């Protein structure tokens, strides 16, 4: 679920 | 700097510094305002993403420029190689020219043509020294006009400044060390740099549109080098193998 | 940062729901900031409202008059003295970037073609060093103090 | 028999008759923009089909639609030439009618309210001039076509580098017009894998996403092997051929017959032994089924538990379990090693998911990592990738290439994919893996289509129309809809933002290379492969830089750029043409059973693979019968011989392979392919000289490249010339060509000296006289580089091949001095200098004619208003426009103040910034433009131009009546012979006094009332035209924001020829002029006539251009009949002794197709044909149907010349004779515009850069040369350490050490104090502006 | 292509032959633009490793050189010994075919006279001092380097030999980017056969059994030198011995092109060790002819 995502938009949305 | 016409032409380091000072100034307001912790975590991780686009832009989402669609130029992209360092590995250079080359087979092995229109602009400050030492002009501004009108005397002083002053001819893709050689100029009329026939095989130059930049050694230890080290009659054997390089072509 | 103020100032005894109330404070702050901190050369918030008021009205003149309006005709659509509208026009444009590749996209950028003017020609710097030579002489032909007043006055 | 034909007939060699004429050379551009702006009553391609692709915009769940009615293109305000003057585009507003209807809230869905907003203006679209060139900002731009990959599926291999162990991986791919890609592939384990370019998935997941259970995934791909247990041994069914290529493993028996044993092959008659003997149900062991895999899934009818699921092994236990479980009809999958491999069954093993909802999340968490998935958010994503009509469109052409590659029945279909399409691409891929199929190549010209201007300008327009539809979708949902018309929701700025930023800035919208009637024509037929959506100059390797076998008749092989993008530019061929879909075709002659017909059939690039095409040079005995038993054709990409009764097509002409620019080289099949690639690129650079004449050796493709361009002024209707002049022509049409009611005359205006893009001059000269009958399709006005209709790019001068004292050592050239006296290579150049008057913050600048402290000699030509007179000869340094910029705050040094009080000079309150002519350029001033912002008072000079140009717009509006009424009244008055005897009473009254009288009610008065409508019509329209024409002159102009007035001046300098210039013939023989010999040094033959140019002969053996050695003999030959007609016609012998010679100079061939002389006038044509021939009889030699070397010798015996081609020159100075005779001929020499006047440079000190303080140039003294990192290893190879320490410290960069080197040089002391450069201190502040600290340990 | 263009440039070329000859041209111009951008990156890595090498001493005193002999490629010598040692110090004193006859002294620049004097005699090899084995720290001595220059004297102390050696390797490369039976070893000359470093002797029929890949052919000249170098493959048939003269082009040791058969060293039985049927090789049928 913590899928190596970098961009802070997706990290803030979820 | 303000361009001519009313519009300014900034760098692109002012967009990355104006974004570190906003997200840092808002992060002080958000901490003295006592925000919920779900917001001041989106400000710490949003601040340090703007600071990591400043230093080296590209190891992240590649924060594209505003008012355009190409990525900005971070600090580590000015130092980072363009195939050359920022400093000297590039140095455009004063006292130089360039023009088309032609044959001129009447020359010796140590000279070259040079138009009167380039000999009077390459060697300008050398001329203001004679026109005041010889006593013709009074000040250095009054001499700046005589080199504009081309009076009958400046051609007498330009022919004397070019007496033993060697110039450095150099072709465009300098492969080996024989791409830069020196030559004692002789003023011709026209707009093409002549060139001895035996020498073109070293430059690898045909006379069908090839241009050749000409430099000028200023100091006194830089003309005894363009005469003892880099002259055209001192380079007759190539350094790759000892066989000659002035072969009649 | 604005929504935190809406919940701060909210009062439910009016009977109105929250979304119709916090939607103002939120949409307000998201536009108050675009006016203040989105331009390189910062223009104020009262001038920003005039440029926006000059495009809302420069569009009706477009889709009605057909061709386009003129800065003589915007004087009547708006109500300004026709000389301020010529000052508001050149305030809007933002600066170029000095990395934009020039036409044909050559191996060169626009930052190599802007010369600098703080410098001064080495022929004017060779003249003012020649004025010290003359005045050190032409004044040297004068007496002991009749030159002294000239260096002092 | 055209009057431009019988003024100078071009003696034409060439044997093959021509069946097809060269088409219009600009159908690429002019056809593909007529499709864009055109009312099309159907959903075909066009601007109309970009509205239907969006509209109607149904409201967002509010039920209020906005429907589209129709569009309309208004007429432009400014004309073309008035647009190249004011500096603004030439476009037309786009009017559109919309009907906004309001549907009901909850009542029946009826038209409750609707409103049809009148023509919401939604942006202007630029228009194409009559020649295929846009006018974007006053500067003609061209939009080259493109060559991109077509949309479809292309199965590829990627062999060799695949895993470095062989085992190639046949990967498929789908490419739509707009949408996401989808790319299956194999891997080194034989496992299919789907993936636009994200991480790769196991390929069977996109099947499960389409709601296919694991039962059907083994149902669609594989073949069943039925299995039953008929109480013993598991008797197995059998189809005969299924035993192909298997290693037997038991006692093959049936019918009692044991066919084979265990451990052997299978033979053909073994399958035959089952076919005829019909071995259907055979009994074999049950241990051979110990590796099979079940087909379907079995449960136990007694227990209720599934014992075997799809893709499961079969072992003895499962062999044990299912027997007593109540099952006999077992099902398994047939998998060979070679024919039917197990490629899907393996991919169902690494499949982690199990069903649809478990599958969609697996692609979602690959397509959008990090964020959590949802059943409502995962389904909608995958459902919008390939199956949404608005986010995925294959094409109209993509669906053709899609079905055509799967061998499907139909050609047309829907744009989005389906389940049959995503699967059929998977079957066809696995079949290529087994062996029954073949991969495609991507350089093949049937995979690559051409997108002209009408297909790019529209896709850029709909993108600007989709950004609008997203906004009108919003406003229909927020507010209420009793007030908003369909005019407050439409935005013009977004729509006109895309279609203007494409036309004015792109990789394709580039300036027009305009210095010829051949550099324009071959810039509109360009087929580039770069741009948005194509290759790149750096990544693209030699896979696509090559010349396929498919370019024959489609793309030229010998005309590409020679720089770093060779083979990416591909100038289009001569006869080639685009298809309906976009592929290039060629015309071929249909060959029937034996006889070659004349019917022409344009063949595509994949239809051409089946037929057998013959060759253009194959003989025919007047009945289309090949005169040979077998001929030379090409069938599948290779040539060979075929029987005469096997060919199916034959080419049209011998020159259908080459471009339009390579067809002007004569003797092309005698040149190396390298040298003729450099000769085709040095011919679209030649400059139009002062008075260009013609080529004596052409290729007959000059009348088509000078007429089909736009430079010539060709007649539009037949007639008779009435008034020729330097700037106007007036053709009076014939009667049968003239329209019935009030037609009159045609009147052609020429365009005298104007400015091109390269600053050359472009003006037309009339080539007719008074009384000369002009016919439809004639040529009236020469252009630049044209003469009598033909295309002359330079002059042709007596060349002699010999080495002359080393003044032509290398490629250099040696030009005599009678070529500089005659003034034949002199060109005209017309520059533009602009002097804007800004509005600073210290005050507004002015155009004062009185400049502070400037000598009176410099203010001699400026008038009292400040601007130079029109006609003055200016030179370097002169002032063209006086201007002064205010400047206060003097603040002068102490010595400058003492120097004031001694002389009391007033302070200067304004700084002088006049406009001055550039350095070393001098020529007259032929024009002046003065623009004034609306609101400032015009000076005395700008108000004189505004009244001298107003007198011509009215004079030209009146002369349009008085000279045309010369043909209107003079017609009806000549028509008024009937309807009453009025001859002397026809002029006893004023012609204006005819509203009272007239003619009888017939064709006599049919115009008298027809003119009656033309009376008031030519009355007030000329009046209504005037008052609107005097407003475009008197009204102000819209300048930039901040400018006050602009002044443009045009100098016309005439550049002669000099050493350093660059000349070149056609065949790739460049050169540089090295001397201008006097007239008497040049070699001379026995007659005393010196040669005019001396080339070098050592350039012909190495570079194999032997064209220039045969064109030099057919030059001297053509000029032998020159001095033969120039002598007979000089003694004025007789028109009978002259008429017979010229007739003997035209047959002169071996079965030629001239069809010429003796039909010509008595003495009016032959005395005018023989007068244009005295310079020399022009020859014509087609590209590959040349003039053989035995026919050049037949001409040299006509002019009494030496047949060998070589004369015995004498020396010029010594007077002695060159041994071993020399060549002397006539080479058509161009003059490339690499002029040495623009190459020469020089700099001692100037303007320095801003951040780094090194030199650059914007102030007439450009930057210094570049001392690269390669030119610094050449100064370290020597010991030159004192030349290198100054070449990068004092001469370039050191701020306070390069001014001391300027005072030490004027003071006679050559010595430097270097310091440390500034380019290094700008590196200590950028390495410190990271965290990194860096310093200098001082010691 | 199977069909060749059979037409010159003094006669034309038809449409179908001039199109075929275009790929040979379009391919040449696509490499001459790539062999420069690919060669201007080899001469930039070279001049950054050899950037800081500089002649910084007159002599170090090391005796370790390398052996300089003429490279002989099979049947012909490629580079004589004069082209390889001309202008190089001698690591030690060389002598005539008769020893204690030191003709070239201690380390001296082998200029023209000492290079012709080596060809006047029949010297076969010299040991010259190379820069790869000099002893100086941060630089190379002027003696280890040698002579060759635009001039002819020894190398001057202070020169920058690191940069003028990275360019002479990178000046080329911009321009140069790219029956045969041989069964019988055909010598073009008449020299004695003298083998060394071999373990192989003549069998019964007169054939030295090939044992490994260590057997090369040295054609010793008439002066105690070599002129040819060869090799010995499996199934190598032989004619002569060692020291027995051979005429020019006589097959001394040979092998078939399509037959490199297993020579028999010693006769005797053949027993099946890892070569029974199935194990390493299957069993196949034939009669006693041996097919
Ligand atoms: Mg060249
Ligand atoms: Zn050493």
């Amino acid at each position: 679920e913590i899928g190596r995502t970098t961009d802070p938009v997706r990290m803030y949305m979820r | 700097v303000p361009l001519d016409g009313g519009r300014f032409a900034t760098s692109d380091l002012n967009d990355l510094y104006r974004r570190v000072i906003n997200r840092n100034n808002r992060l002080k307001r958000l901490l003295d305002l006592a925000a919920p912790d779900i917001i001041v975590r989106n400000e710490k991780r949003m601040l340090q993403e703007a600071v990591d686009a400043l230093l080296d832009n590209g190891r992240r989402g590649r924060a594209i420029t505003g008012s355009n669609k190409r990525p900005l130029k971070s600090l580590a992209d000015m130092i980072k190689g363009k195939q050359g360092r920022f400093r000297q590995n590039g140095k455009r250079v004063d006292y130089s020219g360039r023009s088309v080359i032609t044959v001129g087979p009447y020359l010796r092995l140590h000279q070259c043509g040079l138009p009167k229109k380039m000999a009077l602009e390459l060697f300008k400050p050398f001329i203001y020294g004679k026109l005041e030492l010889r006593g013709l002009a009074t000040t250095i501004k009054a001499a700046k006009k005589m080199v504009e009108r081309e009076e009958a005397v400046v051609w007498d002083i330009l022919d004397e400044v070019i007496r033993e002053h060697p110039v450095l001819l150099n072709r465009a893709p300098t492969l080996h060390r024989l791409g830069i050689q020196a030559f004692e100029p002789v003023l011709i009329e026209g707009k093409a740099i002549q060139l001895h026939p035996l020498v073109c095989a070293a430059y690898n130059a045909d006379f069908d549109g090839d241009q050749m930049a000409v430099h000028v050694p200023l100091t006194l230890e830089a003309q005894l080098e363009a005469r003892a080290l880099m002259m055209s009659t001192n380079n007759i054997l190539s350094p790759a193998n000892g066989e000659p390089i002035i072969v009649p072509s | 940062i604005g929504l935190m103020k809406a919940v701060d100032k909210f009062e439910y005894r009016r009977g109105y729901k929250f979304s119709t109330y916090a939607t103002w404070w939120i949409r307000q702050a998201i536009t108050r900031s675009i006016a203040d901190q989105a331009r390189t050369i910062r223009i104020p918030v009262h001038m920003i409202e005039t440029i926006n008021k000059l495009n809302r009205i420069s569009r009706q003149m477009l889709q009605e008059m057909g061709r386009e309006p003129t800065p003589e005709e915007l004087a009547e659509r708006m109500l300004m003295p026709e000389d301020k509208i010529r000052k508001v026009l050149k305030i809007a444009k933002e600066p170029i970037s000095m990395e934009t590749p020039i036409g044909d996209d050559e191996d060169s950028h626009l930052g190599d073609f802007i010369e600098d003017t703080t410098l001064e020609l080495p022929l004017d710097s060779a003249t003012t060093e020649s004025l010290r030579a003359a005045t050190h002489d032409v004044l040297a032909g004068l007496t002991a103090r009749e030159a002294k007043v000239l260096r002092m006055r | 028999y055209s009057y431009t034909e019988k003024k100078r007939i071009r003696k034409d060699f060439g044997k093959r008759p021509q069946v097809l004429d060269v088409p219009y050379l600009l159908s690429i551009q002019l056809d593909s923009f007529q499709k864009f702006i055109e009312q099309d009553p159907e959903g075909q391609y066009g601007l109309e089909a970009a509205f239907r692709s969006v509209f109607p915009i149904q409201s967002y769940s509010g039920n209020s639609e906005l429907q589209y009615v129709s569009y309309r293109l208004g007429e432009p305000v400014f004309d073309v030439q008035e647009c190249q003057i004011r500096g603004v585009t030439y476009s037309a507003p786009l009017r559109v009618k919309l009907r906004l209807v309001i549907y009901e809230r909850e009542a029946p869905e009826g038209t409750v309210k609707d409103i049809k907003e009148q023509e919401v203006y939604m942006g202007e679209i630029p228009l194409m001039t009559d020649n295929g060139t846009f006018v974007i900002n006053g500067t003609e731009r061209v939009i080259v076509s493109q060559l991109h990959r077509s949309p479809g599926v292309f199965f590829d291999s990627d062999k060799g580098k695949t895993h470095s162990s062989g085992k190639v991986l046949y990967n498929a791919r789908i490419i739509p017009y707009r949408g996401s890609w989808l790319d299956f592939e194999f891997d080194p384990k034989d496992n299919l894998f789907v993936r636009d370019r994200r991480r790769k998935l196991p390929a069977t997941i996109i099947l499960r996403a389409l709601n296919y259970t694991t039962e059907q995934i083994l149902d669609l791909f594989f073949e069943k092997v039925i299995f039953e247990i008929r109480d013993n041994k598991l008797q197995m069914e059998l189809v005969p051929e299924r035993l192909r290529g298997e290693t037997a493993s038991f006692d093959i028996e049936a019918n009692g017959k044991v066919y084979v044993e265990k451990g052997r092959r299978i033979t053909a008659r073994h399958i035959r032994q089952l076919e005829k003997d019909d071995v259907k149900l055979i009994e074999v062991p049950v241990e051979y089924i110990a590796g099979k895999v079940v087909a379907k899934d079995y449960i136990d009818e007694s227990t209720g538990e599934l014992i075997c699921a799809a893709n499961m092994e079969l072992s003895l236990d499962l062999l044990a379990k299912l027997s007593q479980s109540g099952h006999k009809r077992i099902e398994t999958l047939f998998t060979n090693d070679l024919d039917h491999g197990p490629y899907i069954s393996e991919t169902l093993r690494v499949d982690p998911t199990n069903d649809r909802l478990s599958a969609l999340v697996e692609i979602y968490r690959m397509m959008r990592p990090g964020e959590p998935p949802t059943r409502e958010a995962a389904e909608s994503l995958f459902e919008n990738l390939f199956f949404s009509e608005d986010r995925y469109d294959l094409s109209a052409v993509g669906r053709m290439k899609f079905n055509r590659s799967l061998l499907r029945e139909e050609i047309e279909g829907s744009g989005i994919l389906s389940k049959d399409d995503i699967i059929d691409v998977m079957k066809k891929l696995i079949d290529i893996r087994n062996g029954k199929g073949e991969v495609d190549d991507i350089d093949h010209l049937g995979n690559r289509r051409i997108r002209s201007v009408g297909e790019m300008a529209e896709n850029q327009f709909r993108v600007g129309l989709v950004r609008v539809e997203r906004a009108v979708k919003e406003r229909l949902s927020l507010g209420d809809l009793d007030t908003l018309m369909p005019q407050d929701m439409i935005n013009a700025k977004p729509i006109s933002a895309a279609v203007k930023e494409f036309f004015g800035s792109s990789q394709l919208s580039q300036f027009m290379v305009q210095n010829n009637p051949l550099s324009e024509i071959t810039h509109k037929r360009r087929i580039s492969a770069l741009g948005p959506g194509g290759l790149t100059r750096e990544r693209a390797g030699f896979e696509v830089r090559d010349v396929h076998p498919t370019h024959y008749g489609r793309v030229c092989p010998i005309e590409t750029p020679e720089g770093p993008n060779i083979g990416l530019i591909n100038s289009l061929s001569v006869y080639a043409q685009t298809n309906e879909y976009g592929f290039l075709e060629t015309p071929y002659r249909k060959v029937t059973d034996g006889v070659v017909t004349d019917e022409i059939h344009y063949l595509s690039a994949i239809e051409e693979g089946n037929y057998v095409i013959a060759q253009a040079n194959s003989n025919l005995d007047e009945e289309g019968h090949f005169v040979e038993d077998l001929v030379t054709c090409r069938s599948k990409g290779e040539s060979s011989l075929f029987s005469r009764d096997q060919v199916d097509y034959m080419d049209v002409s011998t020159q259908q392979v080459v471009s339009v620019g390579a067809s002007l080289i004569p003797f092309l099949e005698h040149d190396d392919a390298n040298r003729a690639l450099m000769g085709a690129n040095m011919q679209r650079q030649a400059v139009p000289t002062l008075r260009a004449d013609k080529p004596l050796v052409g290729t007959g493709m000059e009348r088509a490249v000078a007429v089909d361009s736009g430079v010539t002024a060709v007649a539009k209707r037949g007639g008779v010339v009435q008034y020729v002049d330097a700037s106007r022509i007036v053709i009076k049409v014939n009667e049968d060509e003239m329209y019935p009611g009030e037609a009159g005359i045609d009147i052609y205006n020429l365009t005298k000296y104007t400015r091109s893009n390269q600053n050359t001059c472009i003006n037309q000269m009339p080539c007719v006289s008074l009384g000369e009958p002009v016919e439809r399709g004639d040529v009236l006005a020469d252009g630049p580089s044209t003469d009598l209709g033909e295309l002359a790019l330079g002059q042709n001068m007596r060349v002699a091949f010999m080495p002359w004292n080393g003044y032509n050592f290398e490629d250099s050239i040696l030009v005599s001095e009678r070529v500089v006296q005659e003034d034949r290579f002199t060109t005209i150049h017309i520059q533009e200098l602009a002097c804007v008057s800004r509005d600073t913050k210290l005050g507004p600048e002015e155009i004062t004619a009185d400049i502070p402290n400037v000598g009176e000699a410099a203010l001699s030509k400026l008038d009292e208003s400040g601007i130079v007179y029109i006609g003055a000869e200016v030179t370097g340094g002169d002032i063209l426009v006086g201007k002064v910029t205010p400047k206060g705050e003097t603040q002068l040094t102490p010595e400058e103040k003492l120097l004031r009080a001694i002389f009391g000079e007033k302070a200067s309150d304004v700084k002088d910034s006049s406009l001055r002519v550039p350095n070393g350029v001098s020529g007259t001033v032929i024009d002046v433009q003065v623009f004034t912002r609306d609101g400032v008072e015009k000076d005395k000079r700008a108000l004189e131009i505004e009244e001298m140009q107003l007198k011509q717009a009215k004079k030209d509006l009146s002369e349009e009546l008085q000279i045309l009424e010369a043909g209107l009244f003079s017609r009806i008055r000549a028509v008024l012979v009937a309807g009453g005897v009025e001859a002397e009473k026809l002029d006893k009254l004023p012609r204006d006094r005819w509203l009272e009288l007239g003619l009888t009610d017939e064709e006599k008065q049919n115009q008298l009332e027809q003119l009656a409508e033309q009376y008031d019509e030519l009355k007030h329209e000329f009046e209504k035209k005037l008052e609107a024409k005097r407003r475009k002159i008197t009204q102000g102009d819209d300048l930039a924001p901040g400018v006050l007035k602009i002044v443009k001046v045009y100098l016309a300098v005439k550049r002669r020829i000099q050493p350093g210039d660059k000349m070149a013939g056609r065949h790739g023989n460049k050169g540089v002029i090295s001397k201008i010999n006097p007239i008497e040094d040049m070699p001379y033959d026995e007659n005393g006539t010196p040669v005019d140019i001396v080339l070098n002969p050592l350039g012909v053996p190495s570079r194999m251009n032997i064209g220039q050695i045969l064109e030099t003999h057919l030059g001297m030959a053509a000029k032998g009949i020159g001095d033969k007609i120039n002598a007979m016609l000089k003694q004025q012998q007789e028109v009978a002794k002259l008429r017979e010679f010229i007739q003997r100079a035209y047959d002169l061939g071996a079965d030629v197709r001239q069809k010429v002389d003796l039909s010509t006038f008595s003495d009016e044509e032959v005395m005018r044909l023989a007068e244009n021939l005295r310079k020399g009889m022009p020859i014509a030699t087609p590209v590959f149907d040349g003039a053989k070397e035995a026919e050049i010798k037949e001409l040299l015996k006509l002019g009494d010349l030496p047949t060998s081609g070589q004369i015995r020159l004498y020396d010029g100075r010594t007077g002695e004779q060159f041994e071993r005779p020399v060549t002397v001929g006539y080479m058509y020499m161009l003059k490339l515009n690499h002029l040495v006047d623009d190459k020469m440079h020089a700099r001692s000190t100037g303007s320095y850069s801003l951040v780094t303080q090194q030199p650059l140039g914007g102030k007439a003294q450009f930057g210094g040369q570049r001392f690269g990192e390669m030119e610094v290893w050449a100064l370290e190879a020597y010991g030159a350490a004192y030349t290198l320490q100054e070449m990068l410290t004092v001469k370039s960069d050191d701020v306070n050490g390069r001014t001391k080197m300027y005072k030490n040089i004027v003071d006679g002391n050559h010595q430097m104090e270097p310091g440390m450069p500034e380019s290094f201190n700008v590196l200590l502040k950028e390495i410190r502006s990271l965290g990194i600290n860096i310093e200098l340990e001082d010691e | 292509i199977e069909t060749p263009i059979t037409a010159n440039f003094r006669e034309g070329l038809n449409v179908l032959q001039y199109f075929i000859s275009t790929h040979g041209a379009r391919k040449g111009l696509a490499d001459t633009a790539l062999k420069t951008a690919n060669s201007g990156y080899l001469t930039r890595r070279l001049v950054d490793v050899a950037q800081d090498l500089v002649v910084t001493e007159d002599d170090c005193g090391t005796h370790e050189g390398i052996m300089m002999t003429p490279v002989i490629e099979g049947g012909d010598v490629k580079e004589p010994l004069r082209d390889r040692v001309l202008g190089r110090v001698t690591a030690e004193d060389v002598l005539k075919p008769g020893t204690a006859d030191i003709l070239v002294p201690r380390n001296t620049l082998l200029h023209e006279q000492w290079c012709d004097l080596l060809e006047e005699n029949s010297v076969d090899a010299v040991k010259v001092r190379s820069v790869v084995s000099c002893d100086t720290d941060f630089g190379v001595c002027a003696h280890c380097y040698g002579r060759d220059l635009a001039r002819g004297h020894i190398i001057n102390k202070g020169e920058a030999i690191g940069v003028i050696a990275a360019q002479s390797i990178g000046e080329p490369g911009t321009q140069l980017t790219m029956a045969a039976a041989e069964s019988s070893i055909q010598v073009k000359n008449k020299g004695s056969i003298k083998l060394s470093n071999v373990k192989s002797v003549v069998n019964s029929s007169g054939k030295l059994v090939i044992t490994s890949r260590n057997t090369e052919l040295k054609l010793i000249d008439e002066f105690g030198r070599t002129k040819e170098s060869y090799k010995v493959p499996y199934g190598a048939v032989l004619a002569k011995g060692d020291g027995e003269q051979v005429a020019g082009g006589e097959t001394v040791a040979n092998w078939d092109p399509h037959t490199m058969p297993v020579i028999t060293e010693v006769s005797g039985f053949v027993r099946f060790t890892d070569m029974i049927d199935g194990q390493t090789i299957t069993r196949q049928t034939d009669e006693l002819t041996g097919l």
